């Protein structure tokens, strides 16, 4: 119903993979260049 | 308490020059905590300092590590999680049983006495890494030095499927502005869904769940003119808590690149010394819990892999602590 927010990842970003019950960060990093 | 994760990220980012950084603080702390069970005196104190574990006993660190591994392995059967540990030591050397038994008990360590001169030993170790990472990290070592004594190796593996997957038919070629200012063409995935979202003065934040929502990815996207270096330098438990508690379900039109990155670090060179671990990398190190022989840490090798795509994310890390005479 609500108008969507644009979240366009077209530039460097930081990201993390976490688990909620422990709160632990399993992985974390920064992407400055996209590779395949 | 994710202070070690943020301090390791900040210190790694300061000492490496590559555009991408990708680490598993969980893997590094598990391999170093196995090693810490054998350290005495200042060797142990400096390792606790670098791990942000000062003020905790080994009993509490080991019990926490064990309970954490147990929780992560069973919280979501719809996500694949691996947490494996192994110890490889020089055949004919005496390694103390209390140290082996502590690491078998709290880290489920697989302990092997090996001939480091055998042509079979490097492929046995590297094959173990491949087995514990779905063949995403196939080698942790290229060589074994002649004075090798022991390897303590952790492998973390993750394969999650997005709660709301992208359709590959919606992926389009689009520009991505690199950190060095040049633009490249990428495969830009797209979907419109309900996601966790929040903002602050610097950035936009998104939370993308996997499986039964126990695990998720947090994305921090700096606003125009803002930088990831500033995000990294400002991250700490307080800022992380502000992000997590601020997340609200929001309708979002997401554009995300399909991306992969593989990183390799020698954490002994600059990163762990800056975090406070100095004596363990020298001949003055003391590991009487492991052996009567004078040993020290020569390398802390950390390798990682991540692939994000329309289905989800596959990530792996291996950390090997190399001890030598
Ligand atoms: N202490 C020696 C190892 C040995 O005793 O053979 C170094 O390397």
């Amino acid at each position: 119903s609500t108008t969507p927010i644009n979240f366009h990842i077209n530039k460097p970003f930081v990201f993390a993979i976490r688990e909620k019950s422990t709160g632990v960060i399993l992985f974390i990093g920064e992407i400055g260049e996209v590779k395949e | 308490d994710n202070a070690f994760a943020f301090d390791l990220l900040q210190t790694t980012r300061k000492h490496v020059t590559e555009a991408n950084v990708f680490i598993s603080p969980l893997s590094v702390s598990m391999a170093l905590n196995m090693t810490l069970n054998g350290a005495a005196g200042v060797t142990a104190d400096e390792m606790k300092t670098a791990l942000r574990e000062t003020g905790y006993t080994m009993e509490d660190i080991n019990e926490y590590s064990h309970s954490l591994r147990e929780a992560l392995l069973k919280v979501d059967p719809s996500t694949t999680i691996g947490m494996a540990n192994s110890i490889w030591y020089k055949q004919g050397e005496l390694v103390k049983e209390p140290f082996i038994l502590a690491n078998r008990t709290h880290y489920d360590a697989e302990v092997k006495a090996v001939d480091f001169s055998s042509p079979a030993t490097l492929p046995a170790i590297n094959g173990w890494c491949a087995q514990k990472t779905n063949d995403k990290i196939t080698k942790i070592l290229d060589y074994i030095p002649g004075n090798a004594f022991m390897y303590l190796i952790n492998a973390v593996y993750f394969k999650g499927i997005w709660v709301t997957q992208f359709k590959k038919s919606d992926t389009k070629r689009a520009p991505f502005r690199k950190a060095d200012g040049t633009t490249q063409e990428v495969n830009m995935m797209a979907q419109k869904s309900t996601f966790g979202y929040t903002t602050d003065e610097c950035c936009q934040y998104l939370e993308m769940d996997y499986g039964n929502k126990a695990f998720s990815m947090i994305v921090m996207l700096p606003n125009e003119g803002q930088t990831t270096r500033d995000v990294i330098e400002q991250l700490d438990n307080k800022h992380w808590s502000m992000i997590i508690k601020g997340i609200r379900p929001t309708q979002v039109s997401l554009r995300m690149p399909r991306f992969k990155t593989e990183c390799k670090y020698g954490l002994e060179k600059k990163i762990l010394p800056e975090m406070g671990m100095n004596v363990p990398f020298t001949e003055t190190a003391d590991f009487p819990g492991i052996t009567d022989a004078a040993i020290f840490i020569s390398r802390v090798i950390h390798k990682t892999f991540v692939q994000v795509d329309e289905e989800g994310t596959e990530a792996a890390a291996v950390t090997a602590v190399e001890m030598v005479k």
